[PDB]
RNA sequence: GAGAAAGCUCACAAGGCCAUGCCCCCAUGUCUAACAACAUGGCUUUCUCACCA
């Protein structure tokens, strides 16, 4: 029914079992409880006393184990030893060799008898700690998403003299979206993106890829396919009944998932490895195409697969330079928005969003005239502690001691939601939607006229 | 299995061919060690020189192409079973080539094995104006294969569950000699499009699948592998996508008829990057960049790379 | 991709694809004072029957 991913790992010994953050905060219960209250994680205040309890009750079980280990390993040494000198039958006689040995079944017997019980003790408290979510920062308001401030707001929405039309209509009078009569074919709210659309949507993911790579961020690409550990370690919910994420059929193959984001993928490829100190920090750029059961009525809005660009670094062991990492990703956002010239505002998120994986999380919101409302297409969470510790990412020091290390990751652009900011944003009363400056060239069409090829006529019953 | 056309020359290389696996994680650009938990198995990673190899070739193909007039567009990953069934390719057998989603979570939701079969659902049930034709249109999509083969060759690159290609399908008029002449005009482009890379190949021609009236095979010569290597698979198909699929285009005259159906594959970053690696694989192990992907790598000659390569703390390593 | 077998795989000497040394798996458990030895399973290799849209 019911069971994780990174404990059955962990038992199977494919990876070391994840450090948790109970000890941090086990110090004062109130200030966990406080916080994880405002978080509103699903775990509760109410259930914590427990898992505190038990994760006690599974130290000194496995304190005592290591009494009775320490107790055989040193009779297991003595006895070797002593038989090797003078070994003969009286050395067997005396009374030292059987009393030995007799001690060592018993220890024996006692360490077997425990190991199941600090097995089931280990499994439930795992199990119900895994739930519990990261550290809040302080400067992070508390309530829900209205309630999230907006740290501040570049452009403003353009004049128009016109209502503008919403972005389905404008591309299906241009043709390069359709969304009509699909249910057959690709099922509902699929989309499909021809003429200037699809050079719109490439030229949007070079643009992105090409500036992040100026700036010294290595290119990388991530498998689509994942196991459910790893969605597991990154904090999204693998397998549950309202569950969102794809999973292939069990009998074709087991264990398969769509990855959610490609940072997830990057996550993976960086599970159970080291990285020099020099390096650090590290930045990777991936691209990737992203499927979402997300289970409005028409449009483009909620899609079930679309294309993102995503950048995910590793930083240093410091908090500081994990939050400096993280203000340089806000900052390259804010530069890519600038050039492409949409009117975007950067509120930061509120706690009970922030999620479970994600320290601090900036969500940027960009303004579309035909919808009427700010649209999330940018978010950037910080990993610093959670995903580390779940999957062992650690950085090696010049000594060669191990540091977990803190990682950050951020959506560079949205093709569906980019796209139709800058259609609802630059559209025209003769339908014409200009082009920005940044994407003329790779479009190498200032603005987009009717399709000169005559439409698709529909002979469907 | 006859050749009708042998382009380029076989390099002379002093030492003895590098595998391009081995040419890749000791550039570190591919990593394949112990993915199996994190990606399943036979996946694989391309960082630094192999990341920016495959965003330049897939950039470098559509560029071409689109300078040609191909109409771009771009098809939807989950697709439905009867699109499939009229491909030709059938989910119902136990072995498929098709991933299938869970019934429970999902109804007849199946991933798109590769980007001819989105194309041809885009299609579907739509009549086409006889001006258009003949119509190209250039997609480019990520293909997963249910099943690669794992009794020859298993450890490589060769033969993944998912790869990058770009796909060029081609609606045509009723005329036999019209999608004739445009398959022989996507092969061509394929052709020059090798040519350009300079990787040595060679063109035939497979008798009589079934779906497909003719079929074009191009393989490429590796020096790690040592033999020749299929890389591109142009295959021309007659009143059979459209005759399965309901796909009717009206004449003038305005009687409905049943388009014929062309559907090339343009590149593979895979086989590709196995071509590039090999081919320029030099004495030190630094691969050199042909001048053709020189701008979009931005390097002229690749070298190990500076940041030191990842280690393993995992458990299942001998101690 | 399916089935089955084995315990190791990478590297350095040396001969005209492999003869020998150099090194000879990670875990959970049955009898053992304990290494080892046999099971279940993971992973790395090898041998088989089959699709490559
Ligand atoms: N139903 C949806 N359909 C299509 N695109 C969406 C949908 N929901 C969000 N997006 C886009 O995807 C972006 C990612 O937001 S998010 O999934 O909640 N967070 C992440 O993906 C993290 N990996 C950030 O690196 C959004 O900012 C928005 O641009
Ligand atoms: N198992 C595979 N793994 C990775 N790439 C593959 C695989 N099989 C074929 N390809 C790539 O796809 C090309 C076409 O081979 S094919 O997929 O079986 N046939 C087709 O794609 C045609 N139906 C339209 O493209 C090959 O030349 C190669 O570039």
């Amino acid at each position: 029914r019911n069971r994780n991913l990174l404990y059955e790992y962990a038992r199977e010994g494919y990876s070391a079992l994840p450090q948790l953050d109970i000890e941090r905060f086990c110090a004062c219960p109130e200030e966990a409880a406080h916080a994880l209250e405002l978080r509103k994680g699903e775990l509760r205040s109410a259930d914590l006393p427990a898992i505190i309890s038990t994760w006690q009750e599974l130290r000194q079980l496995q304190e005592q184990i290591r009494s009775l280990e320490e107790e055989k390993a040193a009779v297991t040494e003595a006895v070797r030893a002593l038989l090797a000198n003078q070994d003969s039958g009286e050395v067997q006689q005396d009374p030292k060799y059987q009393g030995l040995r007799a001690r060592g079944r018993e220890i024996r017997k006692e360490l077997v008898h425990l190991y199941p019980r600090e097995a089931q003790l280990e499994e439930q408290f795992y199990l119900q700690a895994l739930k519990l979510p990261n550290q809040t920062h302080p400067d992070v308001p508390v309530g829900d998403e209205s309630q999230a401030r907006v740290l501040h707001m570049v452009g403003d929405k353009p004049v128009f003299s016109f209502q503008p039309r919403g972005h389905l209509e404008i591309g299906e009078k241009l043709d390069i979206i359709r969304q009509k009569r699909l249910s057959h074919v690709s099922g509902h709210r699929s989309y499909y993106l021809r003429g200037a659309g699809a050079l719109l949507q490439h030229g949007l993911v070079n643009f992105t890829f090409n500036k992040l790579l100026r700036r010294g961020f290595t290119p990388m690409t991530v498998p689509d396919l994942l196991r459910g550990a790893v969605f597991e370690g990154c904090g999204m919910t693998p397998n549950a009944n309202p569950s969102q994420i794809y999973n292939i059929d069990p009998a074709r193959f087991k264990d398969l998932n769509l990855a959610g984001t490609a940072e997830v993928g990057l996550a993976g490829y960086f599970m159970d490895h080291t990285v020099a100190f020099r390096d650090l920090p590290v930045r990777m750029v991936c691209s990737s195409t992203c499927y979402r059961a997300e289970t409005e009525p028409r449009g483009l809005y909620r899609v079930h697969h679309f294309t993102k660009v995503e950048m995910f670094g590793v930083t240093g062991p410091g908090l500081e330079q994990s939050s400096q990492l993280l203000e340089e990703f806000l900052s390259l956002q804010m530069e890519i928005l600038t050039e492409l010239g949409l009117h975007f505002r950067v509120l930061d998120m509120p706690t009970q969003e922030l999620g479970l994986p994600a320290y601090r999380k900036f969500d940027i919101e960009a303004w579309m005239p035909g919808r009427g409302r700010f649209g999330e297409v940018t978010s950037a969470s910080n990993c610093t502690d959670f995903q580390s510790r779940r999957l062992h990412i650690m950085f090696q020091t010049e000594a060669g001691e191990l540091q977990f290390a803190h990682t950050v990751n951020a959506t560079a652009c949205a093709v569906p939601r980019l796209l139709i900011a800058l259609l609802e944003s630059n559209q025209q009363k003769d339908g014409s939607v200009l082009v920005p400056p940044a994407l003329q060239s790779y479009l190498g069409t200032d603005r987009i006229t009717a399709p000169t090829h005559v439409p698709l006529q529909y002979i469907g019953p | 299995a006859r050749v009708l056309h042998m382009v380029g020359d076989k390099p002379v290389f002093s030492f003895q061919p590098r595998g391009h696996l081995e040419i890749g994680e000791k550039l570190d650009i591919i990593r394949q060690k112990r993915l199996s938990h994190v990606s399943g198995h036979r996946s694989y990673y391309l960082r630094g020189a192999g990341a920016l190899l495959q965003h330049g070739l897939v950039n470098f193909t559509f560029n071409k192409l689109l300078r040609r007039g191909f109409t771009p567009m771009t098809v939807p990953d989950l697709l439905r079973g009867a699109v499939f069934e009229g491909c030709g390719m059938t989910p119902n057998a136990n072995p498929s080539q098709i991933y299938n989603i869970d019934p429970a979570r999902f109804k007849d939701l199946n991933l798109a094995g590769t980007a001819e079969v989105g194309l041809a659902g885009y299609f579907m049930d739509h009549t086409v104006a006889f001006r258009d034709l003949p119509v190209r249109m250039v997609c480019s999509s990520t293909c997963y294969r249910a099943e690669t083969n794992t009794g020859q060759e298993p450890r490589g690159l060769y033969r993944v569950h998912h790869f990058t290609k770009v796909e060029m399908f081609g609606v045509t008029g009723p005329g036999l000699e019209q999608s004739s002449q445009l398959l022989e005009e996507f092969l061509s482009l394929q052709m020059e499009i090798l040519t350009e890379l300079g990787l040595h190949f060679r063109v035939l021609d497979m008798p009589t699948g079934l779906p497909a009236y003719r079929k074009f095979d191009i393989e490429a010569w590796m020096p790690g592998r040592g033999r020749f290597g299929e890389v591109t698979s142009a295959s021309n198909c007659t009143d059979f996508q459209s005759r399965r699929l309901h796909i009717m285009f009206q004449t003038e005259a305005g009687e409905l008829q049943f388009a014929h159906t062309v559907n090339a594959t343009a590149c593979a970053v895979p086989r590709l990057l196995i071509a590039l690696l090999e081919s320029n694989q030099q004495k030190d192990g630094s691969v050199l960049v042909p001048p053709a992907l020189q701008s979009y790598l931005g390097t002229d000659r690749i070298t190990a790379p500076t940041h030191v390569p990842l280690q393993y703390i995992g458990p299942n390593q001998p101690r």
